[PDB]
C-alpha cells in the first residue's frame, strides 16, 4: 500500500521491465506505480494490454485495483472495454456475492449500451438475488444506469422490478432502493415514484425506526415529497418523529424539522403536541449551536430561517447568541444579528452597552453591521433611538468614513421612519459631502436634499457643485438627484428652473436608459404641464414601510422549506439560482 | 450522489483522488486547488461555492479534505460522513498522516467506494469490517458476512467471550461557567458524556439508572449513595444519545434500550444548563487610575470541602500592558508572572476547599484607552479537579448476559466523576 | 525587454533568480510559485513562451532544469529561444557536463557570464567562440 | 582560497533538516558577524569568502545590513574578485545611506577614469541596475562621452549602450540630445555588429522619440540591410549563429524602419522590393539543414519583414505571396507554428486587398478551431475572421460561432458574444432575422449579458421601425417560454409594453393573462428590473384599457406600499396616485411612443477596446 | 480520582 507517487522519464519502460516479470512482486509494485500515475492523473491506458494479460489471475486486491484502473481509464478509452466485459461476466459467475457486487459496481460505474445487455438479465438476477450486497449494488448500478439512456423498455422493466423492490425486507437493499428512487425523482417526467400509500408510509416509518440513519434520511426526504391529506395522519407521523431526537443528528434533525414544518402549519390549539414541540424545540436548537462550528454554523443559518418563518418562544433563548472573544468573527456576527432579531427590551440597555463595546473593538465589518443594527433598534422602540442618536453621533465623531458611510443610509431610513426630529445633524452632514464614496450614503444625502430643500436654503450652491457629477455615476444616483430637484422645484420653484432645464436636457440627451429619458419626459410634461398638480401627488406625504428590517420573501422562504436541511435553504439562495 | 472526495496536504497536491461522479473534471479539481488551497485572502468557509458548485473542503487537521459536489444535498450528512471517515481512519490506525494514508491506500479506497458508492453513502457500522477490512472466503464465511450484513445488529456483536465481565465508567463533567467579574454566575452550565469502557463476553443489552425528575435519591452499591433529595439531579436539559439506544423506547417510557459494544465508547452525552456547584468565590476586577495606571483587584475565595484538594492551582491574572510600577499582593501559593502575555500567574502548588488567596495589582500605564482601548482579558482559574458537580449519579445500572451464563452479579462495574473547570474566566 | 531570468531545478526551488526590474519578495515569490506550477502542468506539446495573465515568459524546460526568462508582448520569441539554447550550450560546454553541485559552488560564474552577454534587460552579446574565449580568459580573474 | 565559504557550501548543502540549516546559518552568523562585529576583517580571502556568502544568503532569503561601506572597501580592495563581488552586491543589494551611494558614484567615476574595460563595464552594469538618478545626473552627457567621443571597441560600448538605454527609458529627462545622428548612423554602417545591435536598439528608442530625426538613416540602413540579407553568413563567423545573417540586428533595423511610413520611394524602396522578393523567395525553400533553430530564425525574421510589409497592403502581388504562405502555414504540426501564423494572419486580416483571399480559408479556420482543443489559436482566428467578416459569411458565422460558444469560458464568452453582436450590427440589414439571432443569443444565456448590449439592441428596435410588430410578436413568443432570463424579461417586457399592441389580434395577446404572468415574475428579480416593469405596467393600461381595473386593484397591494426602498416607494406612488386618482387624460398625455433614439456611435466598441489589452 | 466503584 506504501506510497509510490512516481511516473515519468522512461520509468514507464521500467514499469514495463517489472511488468516483464509476471512474478507477483514486480507486478504489485508496478501496480502501485500505476496507482501513482492514476492519482497524479497521468494516463496508463497503454498498459491495458499488459493490464489485461497479467489480469488473468485470481487475486482479490488485484481484482479491485484492476476494477478501478480499467473503469476509470476505459472512461478515457471505451474501445478496449471488450476485455472488461469478459472478466465482469466471469465474476458474475463467481459465487462470492461480495466480489460479485464489486464487479457489479465497477461495471455499472460505466454505461454505454453494450455492457448493458451483457448484464441485463444478470442484473435482473441481482434483483432476483437474496444477498444484500448483490441486490444493493444492483439498485446502485440501476441508479447509475439512469445516468444516460434511462428511457428504454429494458431499463423500464428493471424500474418495475426495483419499484416492487421498494417493498423489500432487506434493510440494505430497501434502503438504497429508497435512496435511488429519491434521486431518480430528479429525473423529471414529474410523474416519478407512484408507490406512495398509507400502509407504505407506515412500513417505511417502522423501517426508519429500525433502519440506519441513511435509510432514515432517505425516508425523510421522500416524506418531504409525499403530501398528506390532513393532520390526523400527520399527527401520527409527528408521533413517529417523537423518537427522532438525538441520533447521528444534524442531517436527520434538519430533515425532520423540514418534514415537520411541512405539517407544522395548523394551530397549537388544534393539538398541544404542536405547542409541546414548540416549547421542547429550544434546547435541541441550542445543541445544534452547541455542536461543532460548521454544524452550529449551518444551525445558525437554519435558525435565522426559522426566526424568519417562526418568530416565537426562542425569543427567550438569545443567551445562545451571547458573543465571546473566542467566538469566530462571523459566528459572532450572526450571534449579534439574531440578538437584535431577538430584541430583549429588558436587556437593550446592557445590550447597547455591549454594542458600543463592540464598536470599540478592532474590526470594521462587524462594527458597520452593529451600526446598522443599532439604527434598526432606533427604528425599533423610540427610547433606544436617543442613545442611538448620541452613540452614532460620537461615532460620526470617530471620523472613520466607512462607519459613517453606511450610517448615513441607516439614519436616512430612520428619519424616513422618523422625520423632522433631529435635523440638527443635517448641518454636520453638510460638511460631510467631501467624502461621498457610497452610492447608498450619497443617495441618502440627496434624499435629505429632496426632503428639506425647502428648509435647506444653502442647497443652491452645494447642488450646483454636485452638478459636477452627471456622468460616471450609477443611474440611481442620477434619479435620486432628479427627484430631489423635482421636490425642490416644487417647494422652491423660484430658482430651480435653470437647474431643472439643464439637467433635463442633459439626462435626456445623454441618456441611455429609456426609463431615465422618459422619466425626464414625464418630469417636464408634468412640470411644464401642471406643477400646480404635481405637488398634490409628490409634495404630499408618502407613508412609511413599517419596520421591514431585512424581511424575507415568503414564497422563497416557503419554498426553501423544501430545502431546510439541503444546501439551498442553509445557503439562503434559491436552489434554482445554482445549477 | 456525490463525486470527487479528495484529501489534501498543505502543499496542495491530493493525498487522495477519490471520485464518485462523471461530471468531475480535472480542470475542475486543479482549479479548486489553486483557488481555495491557494488564495491571497485567508477568510473562507469549510463549504465553498464556485460557479454554482458546492465545495465542502475541510482541513480536519494539518491534513485537508475536499468534498466536491454540484448536487444539492444535506451538507450536514456530508460532514457527518467526513467525520465518520477520519474518525474510523484514526480508530484503525491512530495518527492520520502521509504514511498513515499510504500504507492504508487499498483499504482506504475499497472502504470509501463501499461506504460511499457514486456518492451514495453506505454505512460504516464496522460490525466486522476491520476483520476482513484488514491492513479468501469460505461457505460459512460467505453466508456469515452476508447474514451479518442482513443482521440488524452492529457495534461488534456476534457473541464474544471475555475471561471476566467488567466495565469501568468515567463521568466527565465539563464546567461551562461564566460569572460576572463583580460576582454573578452569568453562565452556569455543564457538558458531560458517559464514556463506557467495558470488558464483557457475549452481546448483552444493558440498562442503567440515573436519577430523574428529582435531585438524586454487586459488591459496592455506592460510596456516596444517593441520599433522598440528594445531589443536583434535574430533567436533563439536553441528553444526547448514540446508535445503540432506542429512543422509541425512551419517548414511550423515558428509557432507551442500549446493546453496548465492548471496549471503550461514549454511551450518551448530556448537558444541563442549571443547578451547579461553585468551587470558588472570586471577584476579579480591574480599575483605572486616570490614564497612567491600571489596577486589578483579584480576591480569590476558594469554596469546596477543605478535604477536597485541587492541585497545580494556576490562575490567569492578566497584568496591564504598559508596566511602569507594579504593586504585588501575596497570600498563599507561588508568585509567578507572565510576560509576552502580560499576566500575573498566581500559580499555587495545591489548594484545599473553602480557601481564599487574594492578589491585588496595580500596573502603571500610558494613555491608550481611547475609542479603541485596552482589551479586558477574562481572569480564569485553571487547575485539576475530579468532581460530580451536579452529583447526578447512578440511580441504578442494569447489565447482564441473558443468553448463557453470566448474570448481573457476574459483572463488576465502575465509574469515575471527573469535573472539568478550565472555563472559569472573568475579568470583563 | 527581459523582465527577469529565473532558473529552477527539478527539485522545485528556483536555482537562479535573475531580475532586471525592482521586483519584490512577494512579487518574485509569486512569480516563482506560479511559473513553477505552470511548468509542472504544462505538458510536452507546449511552446517555450507562456503568457501569464498579462504577458509572457520565454521559458526553457530541461529534465532537471527550467530556464525561465520573462519578456512581455512583442519580442520575437524564436530569437530569444535560440539565444537561450546558445547560452545552455555555452554553460555545459564550459561547465563540462555540469552537475548542479558545480553551480552550487559556481552559481556566481553563471551569473556574471549572464551579466556579460546579457545586460539591462537585453542581450549584451551573442558570439559563441568569442563568448567562450572571453569567459575562459576572464575565468582567471582574481 | 578561503575555507569558510567552501566548507559552508559543502556542509549546508548536506544539511537537510531545516533546523540543521538554521544551525549552520547561525554558526556562519557568529563567524561573519563577530569577524566584522569585532575580530577585524582581513582583506582577500576572508572578505571574498564572507561577502560571497553574505550575497548568496541575501539571495537565500536574507539580507546584509553592514559591510557595504566595507563593500566599498571591496571595490577598494586588490583582488578583482573583491571589487567584482562589491559590484554585484551593491548591484544585487539595493543601497541606502547616500554617503554609501556617494562613495559608490565616486568609485564609479574612478572606474571610468580607470579606462580599462572591466572597471567601466561593471560600473555601467551597476549604474543600469542600481539606477540611481544621480548616475544620469553626473552622467547625462558623460555616458555619451563614454559611448562616443572615443570609439574603440564593441563589448564595453554596447555595455554603455544598454546602460544609457536603461537610463533613457527610465530617465530621458536627464538626457539632453542636441544632435548625435551621424555617429550612430555610421555605427549602422559599422560591420562590427557587436555595437551595432545595441546601437540600433537605442537608436530605435530615440526614433520612437524622433523618427523624423533620422531620414539619413534610411538610405544607409536599407543598403546595409539589403547587404545583410544578401551577405548571409560566409564571414564574421562568430557574428554568425547557425549560418543566419544577423537575425537580431536585422529585425531591429526592419522594425525600426517600420515606424517610418509605407513604401513611397521608387528606387531606394525599389531596392526594398528587391529585399522583399529575396526574403520570400528564400524562405520558401525546404531546409538543406535539419535543425529547427534555422527554421526558428528564418521564420522570426520572416515575421519581422512581413510585419514591416503589413499595414501597407499597397503591394497586391506581395499580399498574394503572403496569403499563400499563410495558407501553407496553418498546417505545421506544432501548435505554436500555426498559432503564431494565426497572429500574423489576424494582424494582416484587415486587408481590403486580400480580405477575400483570407476568407477563402474560412472552413480551414472552422474545422481547425473545432478540432483544436485550445483557445488562444481560436481567438486569433476569431480576430482574423472578424477583420474580414461580412454579411454573406456572417449568416453561417452566427451558427458556427454559437455552436462553439455554448461550450466555452465565461468572460471571453461575454467579449465574444458582444463582438459578434456588434459585427452583426455592422451587417444588420436583415433586422427581423437579426432580431431572431438576438433571441437565440439570449436563449443561450440571456442572464450574463451586460446592460449597454441589450440597451443597444432596444435602441436599434425603436430605431428600426420595421419589425416592431414582428419583434413584439416574437417577444411574446419568448415570453410564453416557461423559463426565465432577466435580461429577456426586461427587454421584451418593455418592448411589449410599448409594442404589445403591434401583436394584439391574437388570443395569446391578452394583457390580463400576460399581466398576471409578469406579476408572478414581478417580485422575483433585481430592483432596476422592477422599475422597468413599473414603466411597462403603466404603459399597459394606457395602451390596453381592458386590463386597467385589474391593474388598478393590484397596484394597491401592501407590497408596493411597503417596499422598503425610497425609490420604488415613490415610483409606485407616482404611478398609483395617477392610476387610482386619474385625470385619465394625463395618462395618454404623458404616454408617448418613446421615439427612435437620437444618433450615437455604439460606444460598445470602445468599451470592448478598453477591455482589449 | 482513581477509585474503585461497583
Amino acid at each position: 500500500s506504501k506510497y509510490f507517487t512516481t511516473n515519468k522519464k522512461g520509468e514507464i519502460f521500467e514499469l514495463k521491465a517489472e511488468l516483464n516479470n509476471e512474478k507477483k512482486e514486480k507486478r504489485k509494485e508496478a501496480v502501485k506505480k500505476v496507482i501513482a500515475a492514476m492519482t497524479v492523473g497521468k494516463d496508463v491506458s497503454s498498459l491495458f494490454p499488459d493490464v489485461v494479460n497479467c489480469m488473468q489471475t485470481d487475486n482479490l486486491e488485484l481484482k479491485k485495483l484492476v476494477y478501478l484502473y480499467l473503469m476509470n481509464y476505459a472512461k478515457s478509452q471505451p474501445d478496449m472495454a471488450i476485455m472488461a466485459v469478459n472478466s465482469f461476466v466471469k465474476d458474475c459467475e463467481d459465487p462470492n456475492p461480495l466480489i460479485r457486487a464489486l464487479a457489479v459496481r465497477t461495471m455499472g460505474c460505466i454505461r454505454v449500451d453494450k455492457i448493458t445487455e451483457y448484464l441485463c438479465e444478470p442484473l435482473r438476477k441481482c434483483l432476483k438475488d437474496e444477498d444484500p450486497y448483490v441486490r444493493k449494488t444492483a439498485a446502485v448500478c440501476v441508479a447509475k444506469l439512469h445516468d444516460i439512456n434511462a428511457q428504454m423498455v429494458e431499463d423500464q422493466g428493471f424500474l418495475d422490478s426495483l419499484r416492487d423492490l421498494i417493498a423489500d425486507s432487506n434493510p440494505m437493499v430497501v434502503a438504497n432502493a429508497v435512496a435511488a428512487l429519491s434521486e431518480i425523482s430528479e429525473s423529471h417526467p414529474n410523474s416519478n415514484l407512484l408507490d406512495l400509500n398509507p400502509q407504505n408510509i407506515n412500513k417505511l416509518l417502522t423501517a426508519l425506526n429500525e433502519c440506519t440513519e441513511w435509510g432514515q434520511i432517505f425516508i425523510l426526504d421522500c416524506l418531504s415529497n409525499y403530501n398528506p391529506k390532513d393532520d390526523r395522519e400527520a399527527q401520527s407521523i409527528c408521533e413517529r418523529v417523537t423518537p427522532r431526537l438525538s441520533h447521528a443528528n444534524s442531517a436527520v434533525v434538519l430533515s425532520a424539522v423540514k418534514v415537520l414544518m411541512k405539517f407544522l402549519e395548523l394551530l397549537p390549539k388544534d393539538s398541544d403536541y404542536y405547542n409541546m414541540l414548540l416549547k421542547k424545540l429550544a434546547p435541541p436548537l441550542v445543541t445544534l449551536l452547541s455542536g461543532e462550528p460548521e454544524v452550529q454554523y449551518v444551525a445558525l443559518r437554519n435558525i435565522n430561517l426559522i426566526v424568519q418563518k417562526r418568530p416565537e418562544i426562542l425569543k427567550q433563548e438569545i443567551k445562545v447568541f451571547f458573543v465571546k472573544y473566542n467566538d469566530p468573527i462571523y459566528v459572532k456576527l450572526e450571534k449579534l444579528d439574531i440578538m437584535i432579531r431577538l430584541a430583549s427590551q429588558a436587556n437593550i440597555a446592557q445590550v447597547l452597552a455591549e454594542l458600543k463595546e463592540y464598536a470599540t473593538e478592532v474590526d470594521v465589518d462587524f462594527v458597520r453591521k452593529a451600526v446598522r443594527a443599532i439604527g434598526r433598534c432606533a427604528i425599533k422602540v423610540e427610547q433606544s433611538a436617543e442613545r442611538c442618536v448620541s452613540t452614532l453621533l460620537d461615532l460620526i465623531q470617530t471620523k472613520v468614513n466607512y462607519v459613517v458611510q453606511e450610517a448615513i443610509v441607516v439614519i436616512r431610513d430612520i428619519f424616513r421612519k422618523y422625520p423632522n426630529k433631529y435635523e440638527s445633524i443635517i448641518a454636520t452632514l453638510c460638511e460631510n459631502l467631501d467624502s461621498l464614496d457610497e452610492p447608498d450614503a450619497r443617495a441618502a444625502m440627496i434624499w435629505i436634499v429632496g426632503e428639506y430643500a425647502e428648509r435647506i436654503d444653502n442647497a443652491d450652491e452645494l447642488l450646483e457643485s454636485f452638478l459636477e457629477g452627471f456622468h460616471d455615476e450609477s443611474t440611481q444616483v442620477q434619479l435620486t438627484l432628479l427627484t430631489a430637484i423635482v421636490k425642490l422645484f416644487l417647494k422652491k420653484p423660484s430658482e430651480t428652473q435653470e437647474l431643472v432645464q439643464q439637467v433635463l436636457s442633459l439626462a435626456t440627451q445623454d441618456s441611455d436608459n429609456p426609463d431615465l429619458r422618459d422619466r425626464g419626459y414625464i418630469y417636464w410634461r408634468l412640470l411644464s404641464t401642471d406643477p400646480v398638480t404635481a405637488k398634490e401627488v409628490v409634495l404630499s406625504e408618502k407613508p412609511l414601510i413599517s419596520e421591514e428590517t431585512d424581511l424575507i420573501e415568503p414564497t422563497l422562504l416557503d419554498e426553501l422549506i423544501c430545502h431546510i436541511g439541503s444546501l439551498a435553504s442553509v445557503y439562503h439562495k434559491p436552489p434554482n439560482a445554482f445549477v | 450522489m456525490i463525486g470527487g472526495l479528495f484529501i489534501y496536504n498543505h502543499k496542495g497536491e491530493v493525498l487522495i483522488s477519490r471520485v464518485y461522479r462523471d461530471d468531475i473534471g480535472r480542470n475542475a479539481v486543479d482549479a479548486f486547488r489553486v483557488n481555495v488551497i491557494h488564495a491571497r485572502q485567508q477568510v473562507r468557509s469549510p463549504v465553498t461555492n464556485i460557479a454554482r458548485t458546492s465545495f465542502f473542503h475541510v482541513k480536519r487537521s494539518n491534513i485537508w479534505l475536499a468534498a466536491v459536489t454540484k448536487q444539492n444535498v444535506n451538507a450536514a450528512m456530508v460532514f457527518e460522513f467526513l467525520y465518520k471517515m477520519c474518525d474510523v481512519m484514526a480508530a484503525y490506525f491512530g495518527k492520520i498522516s502521509e504514511e498513515n494514508i499510504k500504507n492504508n491506500f487499498v483499504l482506504i479506497y475499497e472502504l470509501l467506494d463501499e461506504i460511499l458508492d457514486f456518492g451514495y453513502p453506505q454505512n460504516s457500522e464496522t460490525g466486522a469490517l476491520k476483520t476482513f477490512i484488514t491492513q479468501h472466503q469460505t461457505k460459512e464465511e460467505q453466508s456469515q458476512i452476508t447474514s451479518q450484513v442482513t443482521g440488524q445488529i452492529g457495534w461488534r456483536r456476534e457473541g464474544i467471550k471475555y475471561r471476566r465481565n467488567e466495565l469501568f465508567l468515567d463521568v466527565l463533567e465539563s464546567v461551562n461557567l461564566l460569572m460576572s467579574p463583580q460576582g454573578q454566575v452569568l453562565s452556569a452550565h455543564v457538558s458531560g458524556r458517559v464514556v463506557m469502557k467495558s470488558y464483557l463476553s457475549g452481546m448483552p443489552e444493558c440498562k442503567f439508572g440515573m436519577n430523574d425528575k428529582i435531585v438524586i435519591e454487586s459488591m459496592e452499591q455506592k460510596l456516596i449513595s444517593e441520599e433522598d433529595l440528594g445531589k443536583q439531579s434535574i430533567a436533563i436539559d439536553d441528553c444526547t444519545f448514540h446508535q445503540c439506544v432506542r429512543l422509541s423506547k425512551f419517548d414511550s417510557e423515558r428509557s432507551i434500550s442500549f446493546i453496548p459494544p465492548d471496549g471503550e465508547f461514549e454511551l450518551m452525552r448530556y448537558r444541563t444548563t442549571k443547578d451547579i456547584i461553585l468551587p470558588f468565590r472570586v471577584i476579579p476586577l480591574v480599575r483605572e487610575v486616570g490614564r497612567t495606571k491600571l489596577e486589578v483587584k483579584v480576591v480569590i475565595k476558594s469554596n469546596f470541602k477543605p478535604s477536597l484538594l485541587a492541585q497545580k492551582i494556576e490562575v490567569r491574572i492578566p497584568t496591564p500592558l504598559n508596566t511602569s510600577g507594579v504593586q504585588v499582593i501575596c497570600m498563599k501559593g507561588k508568585a509567578k508572572y507572565k510576560a509576552s502575555e502580560n499576566a500575573i500567574v498566581w500559580k499555587i502548588k495545591r489548594m484545599a476547599g473553602m480557601k481564599e488567596s487574594q492578589i491585588s495589582a496595580e500596573i502603571e500605564l500610558l494613555p491608550t484607552n481611547d475609542k479603541k482601548k485596552w482589551a479586558r482579558p477574562p481572569i480564569s482559574m485553571n487547575f485539576e479537579v475530579p468532581f460530580a458537580p451536579s452529583g447526578l449519579k447512578v440511580r441504578y445500572l442494569k447489565v447482564f448476559e441473558p443468553k448463557l451464563n453470566y448474570s448481573d452479579h457476574d459483572v463488576i462495574k465502575w465509574v469515575r466523576y471527573i469535573g472539568r473547570s478550565g472555563i472559569y474566566e472573568t475579568r470583563c | 525587454m527581459i523582465r527577469f531570468i529565473l532558473i529552477q531545478n527539478r527539485a522545485g526551488k528556483t536555482r537562479l533568480a535573475k531580475w532586471y526590474m525592482q521586483f519584490d519578495d512577494d512579487e518574485k515569490q509569486k512569480l516563482i510559485e506560479e511559473v513553477h506550477a505552470v511548468v509542472t502542468v504544462r505538458d510536452a506539446k507546449h511552446t517555450n513562451f507562456v503568457e501569464f495573465r498579462n504577458f509572457k515568459i520565454i521559458y526553457r524546460r530541461y529534465a532537471g532544469l527550467y530556464f525561465c526568462i520573462c519578456v512581455d508582448v512583442n519580442d520575437n520569441n524564436l530569437a530569444y529561444l535560440e539565444a537561450i539554447h546558445n547560452f545552455v550550450e555555452v554553460l555545459n560546454e564550459y561547465f563540462h557536463n555540469v552537475c548542479e553541485l558545480d553551480l552550487v559552488f559556481n552559481f556566481y560564474k553563471v551569473y556574471t557570464v549572464v551579466d556579460e552577454m546579457f545586460l539591462a534587460g537585453e542581450i549584451r552579446e551573442t558570439s559563441q567562440t568569442k563568448v567562450l574565449k572571453q569567459l575562459l580568459m576572464l575565468q582567471s580573474l582574481e | 582560497g578561503m575555507r569558510g565559504l567552501a566548507v559552508f557550501i559543502s556542509d549546508i548543502r548536506n544539511c537537510k533538516s531545516k533546523e540543521a540549516e538554521i544551525k549552520r546559518i547561525n554558526k556562519e552568523l557568529a563567524n561573519i558577524r563577530s569577524k566584522f562585529k569585532g575580530d577585524k576583517a582581513l582583506d582577500g580571502y576572508s572578505k571574498k569568502k564572507y561577502v560571497c556568502k553574505l550575497l548568496f544568503i541575501f539571495l537565500l532569503g536574507h539580507d546584509i545590513d553592514f559591510g557595504h561601506m566595507e563593500a566599498v572597501n571591496l571595490l577598494s580592495s586588490n583582488r578583482y574578485t573583491e571589487k567584482q563581488i562589491g559590484y554585484l552586491f551593491i548591484s544585487v543589494l539595493v543601497n541606502s545611506n547616500s554617503e554609501l551611494i556617494r562613495l559608490i558614484n565616486n568609485a564609479i567615476k574612478n572606474d571610468l577614469a580607470s579606462r580599462n574595460p572591466t572597471f567601466m563595464g561593471l560600473a555601467l552594469h551597476c549604474i543600469a541596475n542600481v539606477g540611481s538618478r544621480e548616475m544620469a545626473e553626473a552622467f547625462a552627457g558623460e555616458i555619451p562621452k563614454i559611448l562616443v567621443a572615443g570609439d574603440t571597441m564593441d563589448s564595453v560600448k554596447q555595455s554603455a549602450a544598454l546602460c544609457l538605454l536603461r537610463l533613457y527609458r527610465t530617465s530621458p529627462d536627464l538626457v539632453p540630445m542636441g544632435d548625435w545622428t551621424s555617429r550612430v548612423v555610421h555605427l549602422l554602417n559599422d560591420q562590427h555588429l557587436g555595437v551595432v545591435t545595441a546601437a540600433t536598439s537605442l537608436i530605435t528608442t530615440l526614433a520612437q522619440k524622433n523618427p523624423e530625426e533620422f531620414k539619413t538613416s534610411v538610405s544607409l540602413a536599407v543598403s546595409r540591410l539589403s547587404r545583410i540579407v544578401t551577405s548571409a553568413s560566409t564571414d564574421l563567423q562568430d557574428y554568425t549563429y547557425y549560418f543566419v545573417p544577423a537575425p537580431w540586428l536585422s529585425v531591429k533595423l526592419l522594425r525600426l524602419l517600420q515606424c517610418y511610413p509605407p513604401p513611397e520611394d521608387p528606387a531606394v524602396r525599389g531596392r526594398l522590393t528587391e529585399c522583399l522578393e529575396t526574403i520570400l523567395n528564400k524562405a520558401q525553400e525546404p531546409p538543406k539543414s535539419k535543425k529547427v533553430q534555422h527554421s526558428n530564425a528564418k521564420n522570426a525574421v520572416l515575421f519581422e519583414a512581413i510585419s514591416l510589409i503589413i499595414h501597407h497592403d499597397s503591394e497586391p502581388n506581395l499580399l498574394v505571396r503572403a496569403c499563400n504562405q499563410l495558407g501553407q502555414f496553418l498546417q505545421h504540426r506544432e501548435t505554436n507554428l500555426r498559432y503564431l501564423a494565426l497572429e500574423s494572419m489576424c494582424t494582416l486580416a484587415s486587408s481590403e486587398f486580400s480580405h477575400e483571399a483570407v476568407k477563402t480559408h474560412i472552413e480551414t479556420v472552422i474545422n481547425a478551431l473545432k478540432t483544436e482543443r485550445d483557445v488562444s489559436v481560436r481567438q486569433r482566428a476569431v480576430d482574423l475572421l472578424y477583420a474580414m467578416c461580412d454579411r454573406s459569411n456572417a449568416q453561417q458565422i452566427v451558427a458556427e460561432m454559437l455552436s462553439y460558444l455554448e461550450t466555452a469560458d465565461y468572460s471571453i464568452r461575454e467579449e465574444i458574444v458582444l463582438k459578434v453582436a456588434i459585427l452583426a450590427e455592422k451587417y444588420a440589414v436583415d433586422y427581423t432575422w437579426y432580431v431572431d439571432t438576438i433571441l437565440n443569443l439570449i436563449r443561450i444565456a440571456g442572464d450574463y449579458v451586460s446592460e449597454e448590449v441589450w440597451y443597444r439592441v432596444i435602441q436599434i428596435v425603436i430605431n428600426r421601425d420595421d419589425v416592431q410588430g414582428y419583434a413584439a410578436k416574437t417577444v411574446f413568443e419568448a415570453l410564453q417560454a416557461p423559463a426565465c432570463h432577466e435580461n429577456l424579461v426586461k427587454v421584451g417586457g418593455y418592448i411589449l409594453g410599448e409594442f404589445g399592441n403591434l401583436i394584439a389580434g391574437d388570443p395569446r395577446s391578452s394583457p390580463l393573462i400576460q399581466f398576471n404572468l409578469l406579476h408572478s415574475k414581478f417580485h422575483l428579480c433585481s430592483v432596476p428590473t422592477r422599475a422597468l416593469l413599473l414603466s411597462t405596467y403603466i404603459k399597459f393600461v394606457n395602451l390596453f384599457p381592458e386590463v386597467k381595473a385589474t391593474i388598478q386593484d393590484v397596484l394597491r397591494s401592501d407590497s408596493q406600499l411597503k417596499n422598503a426602498d425610497v425609490e420604488l416607494q415613490q415610483r409606485a406612488v407616482e404611478y398609483l396616485r395617477l392610476s387610482t386618482v386619474a385625470s385619465t387624460d394625463i395618462l395618454a398625455t404623458v404616454l408617448e411612443e418613446m421615439p427612435p433614439f437620437p444618433e450615437r456611435e455604439s460606444s460598445i466598441l470602445a468599451k470592448l477596446k478598453k477591455k482589449k489589452g | 480520582d482513581y477509585q474503585r466503584l461497583n
